[PDB]
């Protein structure tokens, strides 16, 4: 039985299916700052499933048969070639950002879906709530232009208005020398490039925007590198934590019911990642697309509605 | 009239259900089958007409229009095979599916017993002809070019739409057979001449008439091959065909409201033919010149004379063949320079020996050389209209000279000279292009030899 | 030759607040994207 | 740019990949078949045997009856002392002209 | 909104809607006026925006203002005649203000400037019920006191309706004030034919519901709500532009579609009662309502618009929106003119 | 009719010209929309009254029910609009011209 009006009122409720230990948590931190071992930490201590960091093929891996689709559908935008130039004037910077966006985006759906629908807390990192931190960097390294900027906004005041923010959000932090002295070690070719001012950016938009606001609506936990590597002393935080402040605690079964119906679709929750915005970073002529377009429809299992595809061997067409 | 619509309706179903590389094969083979039995509709008898039900009926008027119509399906796919080439197969057979309907329109439009099912299926055509226009054509104008198809034929339709009905209100029936017997005299009084203009100007807008024909120049311009065939061939036909039947109930008013209209046509006639000598476009040119041709059509349907209708029939299926010939002449030279300027490639006649014959014979056609039945149509309606008043000779002797000469320029312009040296892409001429135009002239230029199949019902 | 299909020019001439501009409906930005105006 | 759009393609020219092309197809198996149908439906049937049917209609619109009609009635209303043909189409006894 | 709650508003305004149908007393009419207001502009406010507020306020007060006047014309017709019959009004002053009232509710302009503006600052689905189901109680009481309604006022709303409603789109990008004026010109169609034949205004107006039905089911599920967003439809679902440019084509009025059977069966009407000039008159200005239906097809079917590059992440999920009854109405919206004989079981 | 109903009919049109032309507040206006229903109360209960149409005499009662539940109305919307832009001016409620 798809969840919708009806479910709900045969007993489907949020609050009936949800704990004290069902928090959304995010861990934040600049590149390289150790939170991907500290949020898979966090999670399978506190039994949170755990949300890998949305990358470019997110949303591939949500379809289909999850594994990775090629790079044209995608929107050609790559993270590596990102490092090599990031000024290059095809728009590889912003159109990688603004398709992040989505995926993050996506991601925060799929988490409150998982949280609403089975009561299970989940761990994120850099939600779409802290995204903005690579758009002010490429901004100020003069990566993207100003317009780039507002559509950022334009897109982002119309989606983030809509789910509830993070409990709680662990920040990582390091300093800016230190990360670039693990990039070296970490050997990737590419990211290696990345200058100390792009970083110290990075930490800016963190401690300039991101923490200040999200204090007000949220629990911010702060760990220096040495205290990150304490995972059951940064869960032992997370259990005490007094839970006094933010938009939960407004939330009945009436409102988390409006909020399943919206995460569930997600056309509804990517409707406004694509506005009616001409920027020639994003907009994509109607030949290419139409291309790309018929292509993605001769993928296996893609031409007709997940379950109708027969040459993925589904079976049961003329009665489904 | 159901052994030809039932056939039409199944194309679209061989189209959709057949294999994804053989929608052509199918759709020119089967389009042709019904084409060849639209030859039993030449039972006619020298009192009655073929009637065959209380819907649909053919006399020797529709049924040169209903075979040229069937004939001309086929015709078009050829032609279009081309420039849907790139085109993904739902969109191709999207396309087919717009021209098989058209056809289905069409023959049921030449066939309505009824005036009223007459006018639903006659602007029936104007759904696909504007879909064909506007989401097949190549330019920025052709989004333009449909508003302007759209709205001057919709401004005249409409006031025939009422003028109709309150026909019906008055005699009791728009059967015309019924009304070959209840047709009463129409009085001299300022509402029966506007029942007069609202029952003629939406057949004028579509022959069209001089001064009425803006749209004319922008949709067979803008159209794709396909369109501007179909365009030009019939649809202007659609024109003709409806003044042949509803001028039966407008006497005696016709003797007097037609001058206005012999004047734009006569005049008209040369203005037209007049604007052919300086186009720069070769596919405008085509088009202004059944403007000019189609000036004839209005002035013999409106004298009322046997010899006039019997040259108007003729002239309208003689100028269908050259005129959707012409066009596909044309788009030959397109598919290879991709350009609709005139000047652009010249000498033709040393790159491609064999289209210029082409060239030639569909000039010959153009300027009415005898006993072709361009000529026996022109010339009937010239004996006509001498008797209406001789001094119309000195107009429709002047339109002769000038469309010798737009007509041999035309063919001067890009076949002879001395061909243009930038232009290294001039390949031969495919299977497909010649047997193109040889389906064009073969049927024309044969029915010269058994001409009164074509000289309609006052034969 | 390629079908001519809109471009952003032609595409601009339908995302504005009307379709005629005049003196008046000058200033008139166009209503927010989810019909949400700032509170 | 203002957008990321696809380079123009160049036309392809049916006689690089097949000298045989037809022009019908890129195939050369339905490239073939699309000529043959063109043709024999074409030129051999709607041409050829209509135009044989054409020729053959039986006395359309009832021509040659009429000629065989009137060398009928010249034949009677000549050698009868009657008048070739009348200027009146009906007999005026049944007419009832006003006042 | 709780989803029973949701049921039982919409339960209301059915009900509302059916007593002014079946009630014989037109005190049990104005109270299914005020039923049916009472429990609309909560499902206005439903978005809670400063817009969607605007919107109910604008409504209220226009309903609220034809409501007094409605119940002022039954009470100078309780003066005149003394009983409350739902019938012909018996006093020519309460049958202006009646049908002056009725107007209000319609929208008919010059009574209109509510409808482009309330209909844009509700949601499509407050939408679609603004601008059908709304119509059938005002429709209803036309219907039964039109022996008694003036024949002048009455076509002059019917004029000035089409009119401004073919005027009014022309400079419109947004979709929902593009079918608010696209109410307004078919509204004028409703109310001509009424003094002539009223089985022509049911005809009509079931026509216009079923069409302005699919436009909006169509726009809701692709959360379409301006021109350039339903320029994107070819790039995410190419079968809904089909579907559109059908149901736009008829809307216009042309053949052999739907639509052409309400205008077609109009002029018949008109023109037996030695009316040309009017259907003449209307059919030419409805022209303008058929231009700029042509330019949403350009702009959605015709043309393929430029696209965005987060479009691509659209094509990896499938449509959820209910899209209720649409492949029924798209059907019955572009194929029934075969059909138009069966208008005689609306007599 | 008689000199009672010359008053309580024009004072429903005194009340109906209030009620189109606004000043400033949208108080004011809901004012002059009530002035509407007393005068019709006061009009239908003179007739019913004075012709001793007693099955009617319940029907200015009715009148007044859904009369005042439609201001109940009609004041949530004006607190709604007050809660927004901190007054009731209607020349605030000119979002939807674009
Ligand atoms: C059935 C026909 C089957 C077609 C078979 C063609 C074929 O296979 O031979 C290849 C044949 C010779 O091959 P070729 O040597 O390579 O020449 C082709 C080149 O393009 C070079 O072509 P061209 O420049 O030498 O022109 C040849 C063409 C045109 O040449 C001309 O002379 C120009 C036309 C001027 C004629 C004016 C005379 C007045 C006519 C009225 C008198 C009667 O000749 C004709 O049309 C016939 C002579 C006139 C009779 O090709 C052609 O001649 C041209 C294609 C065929 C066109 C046929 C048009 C006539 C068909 C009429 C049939 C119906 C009867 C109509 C009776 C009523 C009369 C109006
Ligand atoms: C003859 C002509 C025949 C043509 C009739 C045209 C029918 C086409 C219906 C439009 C398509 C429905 C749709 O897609 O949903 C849109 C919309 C949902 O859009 P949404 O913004 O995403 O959700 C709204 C809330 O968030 C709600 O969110 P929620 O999570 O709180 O859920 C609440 C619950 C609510 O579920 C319900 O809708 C049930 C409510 C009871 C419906 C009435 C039952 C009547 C039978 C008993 C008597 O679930 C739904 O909302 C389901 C979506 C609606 C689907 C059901 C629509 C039934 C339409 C067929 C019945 C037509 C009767 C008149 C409609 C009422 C007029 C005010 O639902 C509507 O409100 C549609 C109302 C339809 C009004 C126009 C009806 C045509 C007027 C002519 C009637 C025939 C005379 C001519
Ligand atoms: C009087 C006889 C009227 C016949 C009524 C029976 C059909 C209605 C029951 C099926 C249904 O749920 O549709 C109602 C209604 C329409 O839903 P829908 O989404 O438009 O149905 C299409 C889906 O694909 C539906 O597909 P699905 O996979 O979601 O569900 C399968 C459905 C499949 O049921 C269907 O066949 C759907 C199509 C049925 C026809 C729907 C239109 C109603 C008939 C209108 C006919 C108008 C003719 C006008 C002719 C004028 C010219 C003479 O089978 C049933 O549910 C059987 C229930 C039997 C009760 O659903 C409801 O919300 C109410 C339940
Ligand atoms: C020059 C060389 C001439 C040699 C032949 C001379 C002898 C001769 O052929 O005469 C026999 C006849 C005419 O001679 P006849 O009629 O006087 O007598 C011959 C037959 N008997 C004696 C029995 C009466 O020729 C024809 O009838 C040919 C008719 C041509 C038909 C053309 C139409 C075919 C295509 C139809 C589908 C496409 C049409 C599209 C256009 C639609 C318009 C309707
Ligand atoms: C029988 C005799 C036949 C006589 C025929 C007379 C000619 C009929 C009218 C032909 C109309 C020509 C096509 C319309 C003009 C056009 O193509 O549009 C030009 C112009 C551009 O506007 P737009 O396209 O919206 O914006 C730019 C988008 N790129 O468009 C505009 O700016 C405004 C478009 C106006 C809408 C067109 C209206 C069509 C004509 C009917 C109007 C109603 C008639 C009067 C109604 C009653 C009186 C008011
Ligand atoms: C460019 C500007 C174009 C301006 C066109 C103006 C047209 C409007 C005026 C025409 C009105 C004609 C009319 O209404 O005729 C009335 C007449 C009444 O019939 P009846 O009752 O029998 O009269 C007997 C009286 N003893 O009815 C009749 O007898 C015949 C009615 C026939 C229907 C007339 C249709 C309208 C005429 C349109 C003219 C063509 C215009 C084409 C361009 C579109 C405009
Ligand atoms: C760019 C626009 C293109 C579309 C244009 C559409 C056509 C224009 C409208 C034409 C309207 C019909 C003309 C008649 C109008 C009504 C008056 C009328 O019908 O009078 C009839 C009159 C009867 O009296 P009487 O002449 O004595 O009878 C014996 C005649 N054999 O008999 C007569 O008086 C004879 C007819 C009089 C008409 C004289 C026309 C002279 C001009 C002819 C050129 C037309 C120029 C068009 C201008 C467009 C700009
Ligand atoms: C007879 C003439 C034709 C009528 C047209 C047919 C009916 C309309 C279409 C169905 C509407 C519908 O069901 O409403 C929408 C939803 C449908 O459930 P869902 O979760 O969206 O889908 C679930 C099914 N699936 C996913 C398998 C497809 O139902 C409800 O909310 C149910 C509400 C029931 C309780 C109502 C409250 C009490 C009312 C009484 C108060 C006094
Ligand atoms: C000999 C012979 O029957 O030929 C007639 C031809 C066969 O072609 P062909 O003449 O053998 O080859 C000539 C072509 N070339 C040069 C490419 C080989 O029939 C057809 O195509 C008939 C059309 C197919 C369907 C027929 C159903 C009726
Ligand atoms: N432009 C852009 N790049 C991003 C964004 N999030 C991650 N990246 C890039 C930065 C890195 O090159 C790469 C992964 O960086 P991480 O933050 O995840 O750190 P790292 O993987 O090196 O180790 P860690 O998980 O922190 O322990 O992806 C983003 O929101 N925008
Ligand atoms: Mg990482
Ligand atoms: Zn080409």
């Amino acid at each position: 039985l798809q969840y919708g009006p009806l479910a709900y009122i045969l007993g489907e409720k949020a609050t009936k299916k949800m704990t004290e230990k069902s928090k959304l948590i995010t861990v934040d931190g600049n590149i390289c700052s150790g939170k991907s071992k500290l949020a898979k930490e966090i999670a399978e201590k506190l039994g949170l499933k755990h949300f890998p960091e949305a990358g470019i093929h997110y949303v591939d891996s949500t379809t289909g048969d999850g594994k990775p689709l090629p790079v044209q559908f995608s929107g050609n935008c790559s993270l590596e070639k990102f490092y090599d130039d990031p000024k290059s004037n095809d728009g590889n910077s912003y159109r990688l950002q603004a398709w992040l966006y989505a995926s993050r985006l996506l991601q925060y759906a799929d988490a409150l879906e998982h949280l609403l629908s089975t009561g299970q807390g989940v761990v994120l990192e850099r939600s779409i709530y802290s995204d903005f931190v690579f758009l002010e960097a490429m901004y100020r390294q003069g990566f993207i232009r100003k317009q780039c900027v507002d559509h950022y906004n334009q897109v982002k005041k119309v989606t983030i208005c809509e789910y509830l923010p993070p409990h709680v959000v662990v920040y990582v932090d390091v300093p800016v020398p230190e990360v670039q002295s693990r990039i070296q070690k970490k050997g990737n070719p590419h990211e290696m490039k990345i200058t100390s001012a792009y970083l110290q950016d990075i930490e800016n938009a963190y401690k300039g925007t991101f923490l200040p606001e999200m204090s007000e609506k949220c629990e911010v936990l702060q760990y220096s590198a040495w205290e990150a590597q304490d995972a059951e002393k940064v869960v032992e935080d997370i259990e005490y934590l007094k839970y006094d402040k933010g938009p939960w605690l407004d939330q009945n079964d009436r409102k988390l019911h409006k909020l399943r119906m919206l995460v569930q679709d997600k056309l509804e929750v990517l409707n406004y990642t694509s506005i009616p915005v001409f920027l020639p970073e994003v907009t994509v002529g109607a030949h290419q697309s139409d291309q790309v377009f018929q292509e993605f429809t001769e993928l296996p299992g893609r031409k007709y509605r997940a379950g109708y595809n027969e040459d993925v061997g589904d079976k049961w067409i003329w009665l489904k | 009239m159901l052994k030809y619509i039932i056939p039409t309706i199944m194309l679209m179903p061989l189209t959709w259900l057949s294999k994804n590389n053989m929608i052509w094969v199918n759709s020119t083979a089967h389009s042709l089958l019904i084409s060849f039995t639209s030859l039993l509709l030449m039972n006619q008898f020298g009192d009655n007409s073929l009637n065959f039900s209380l819907l649909f009926f053919s006399d020797s008027l529709s049924t040169p229009l209903l075979i040229l119509t069937m004939w001309l399906l086929p015709l078009m796919l050829m032609a279009s095979q081309h420039h849907l080439s790139k085109e993904n197969l739902t969109r191709k057979k999207l396309f087919i599916t717009m021209l098989i309907s058209l056809q289905l329109f069409l023959i049921m439009t030449f066939t309505a017993m009824e005036l009223i099912l007459f006018y639903i299926l006659f602007e029936a055509t104007l759904v696909p002809t504007l879909i064909i226009i506007t989401r097949w054509g190549n330019q920025t104008e052709r989004l333009n070019a449909g508003l302007y198809f759209l709205f001057y034929t919709l401004a005249g339709s409409l006031p025939l739409l009422v003028a109709l009905i309150y026909i019906q209100n008055t005699v009791g029936s728009l059967n015309f057979l019924m009304l070959q017997y209840w047709v009463q005299p129409v009085h001299n009084s300022w509402s029966n001449v506007f029942m007069w203009l609202a029952c003629m100007m939406a057949f004028m807008v579509k022959m069209p008439l001089y001064g009425l024909h803006l749209w004319l120049p922008k949709a067979h311009v803008e159209a794709p091959i396909a369109g501007s065939m179909v365009l030009a061939a019939v649809l202007l036909k659609l024109g003709g065909y409806g003044m042949l039947r509803i001028t039966l109930i407008l006497n005696p008013m016709t003797d007097f409201m037609a001058y206005p209209f012999i004047m734009l046509s006569l005049w008209g006639m040369i203005m037209t033919s007049s604007i052919c000598l300086r186009q720069t476009d070769l596919k405008s040119l085509i088009a202004y010149s059944s403007v000019s041709h189609m000036a004839l059509v209005i002035v013999a349907i409106l004298i009322q004379t046997p010899w006039s209708y019997m040259g108007a029939t003729a002239l309208m299926i003689a100028h269908g063949l050259t005129s959707s010939m012409l066009f596909c002449l044309a788009n030959s030279n397109y598919e290879r320079i991709h350009s609709r300027t005139m000047i652009l490639a010249r000498g033709l006649q040393t790159l491609l020996p064999l289209m210029a014959t082409w060239w030639l014979l569909a000039s010959l056609t153009n300027l009415a050389l005898p006993p072709t039945i361009n000529l026996i149509g022109e010339l009937f309606v010239v004996m006509s209209t001498f008797s209406w008043s001789n001094i119309t000779i000195i107009l429709m002797g002047v339109n002769m000279v000038i469309t010798a000469l737009y007509s041999l320029y035309m063919l001067i312009m890009t076949q002879r000279g001395k061909y243009t040296y930038h232009i290294n892409n001039i390949s031969p001429s495919f299977t497909r292009e010649n047997a193109l135009m040889s389906l064009h002239i073969l049927p024309l230029l044969l029915l010269t030899l058994n001409p009164k199949i074509i000289l309609g019902p006052l034969y | 030759a390629r079908q001519w299909q809109p471009d952003v020019e032609w595409a601009e001439q339908y995302g504005g607040a009307v379709m005629y501009p005049t003196k008046e409906t000058a200033h008139w930005k166009p209503p927010p994207w989810n019909d949400v105006d700032p509170p | 740019l203002r957008w990321q759009e696809d380079p123009e393609p160049e036309d392809e020219n049916l006689y690089e990949k097949n000298p045989d092309s037809h022009g019908y197809d890129k195939d050369p198996a339905v490239d073939i078949w699309n000529m043959r149908v063109v043709f024999f439906f074409g030129f051999s049937i709607v041409l050829v045997l209509g135009s044989t049917f054409v020729a053959y209609l039986p006395d359309y619109r009832m021509q040659e009856w009429a000629r065989r009609e009137a060398e009928r009635l010249v034949k009677y209303r000549e050698a009868h002392g009657l008048p070739i043909m009348e200027s009146n189409c009906f007999d005026p006894s049944k007419i009832q002209l006003p006042e | 909104m709780n989803p029973i709650i949701f049921i039982i508003i919409l339960l209301t305004i059915m009900l509302g809607t059916i007593i002014v149908m079946i009630s014989s007393h037109w005190l049990l009419v104005w109270i299914g006026f005020e039923m049916n207001m009472l429990a609309i502009i909560p499902i206005m406010m439903k978005n809670h925006n400063p817009r969607a507020t605007e919107a109910s306020t604008k409504y209220f007060l226009t309903q609220s203002t034809a409501s007094m006047l409605l119940m002022m014309a039954v009470i100078i017709n309780l003066m005149f005649s003394g009983q409350w019959t739902v019938m012909k009004l018996f006093n020519p002053m309460a049958s202006m203000l009646m049908t002056m009232a009725l107007a209000m509710k319609l929208g008919m302009a010059p009574f209109h400037f509510w409808v482009p503006e309330v209909t844009q600052g509700i949601p499509l689905s407050s939408g679609l019920i603004l601008l059908t189901w709304q119509k059938l109680a005002p429709m209803s009481v036309l219907y039964q006191i039109f022996p008694s309604i003036n024949l002048n006022l009455i076509l002059t709303l019917s004029v000035l309706s089409i009119l401004i409603g073919g005027w009014g789109g022309l400079n419109q990008t947004q979709l929902r004030k593009i079918m608010a004026y696209s109410s307004i010109a078919h509204m004028g169609w409703m109310t001509a034919v009424l003094p002539y034949n009223p089985t022509m205004t049911l005809l009509n107006l079931i026509i216009y519901i079923i069409m302005t039905s699919t436009m909006f089911t169509m726009f809701m599920a692709n959360s379409t709500t301006t021109t350039l967003s339903l320029s994107h439809t070819w790039n995410k679902t190419p079968i809904m532009t089909v579907l559109i440019l059908a149901t736009l084509l008829s809307m216009g009025g042309l053949p052999p579609l739907s639509g052409f059977m309400p205008k077609w069966m109009i002029i018949q009407e008109m023109t037996k009662n030695n009316s040309i000039i009017l259907p003449t008159f209307m059919a030419i200005t409805a022209l303008l309502n058929l231009y700029f239906y042509m330019r949403l097809t350009y702009s959605t079917t015709l043309t393929m618009f430029p696209s965005t590059n987060n479009m691509k992440m659209k094509w990896q999920f499938p449509l959820m929106k209910k899209m209720t009854f649409l492949p029924t109405m798209v059907v019955l919206s572009t194929m029934m003119l075969p059909l138009t004989p069966m208008l005689s079981v609306l007599e | 009719m008689s000199m009672v109903y010359m008053n309580i009919m024009m004072a429903f049109t005194v009340s109906l010209v209030g009620l189109l032309m606004y000043r400033s507040h949208l108080m004011s206006s809901l004012l002059c929309l009530e002035g509407m229903m007393l005068s019709l109360f006061v009009m239908a209960a003179l007739t019913i009254l004075n012709s001793h149409f007693t099955l009617a005499s319940m029907m200015p009662i009715i009148l007044l029910v859904f009369a005042a539940c439609e201001a109940a109305l009609g004041l949530s919307l004006l607190v709604m609009v007050s809660n927004t832009y901190g007054t009731d001016y209607v020349q605030n409620l000119n979002l939807l011209q674009c």
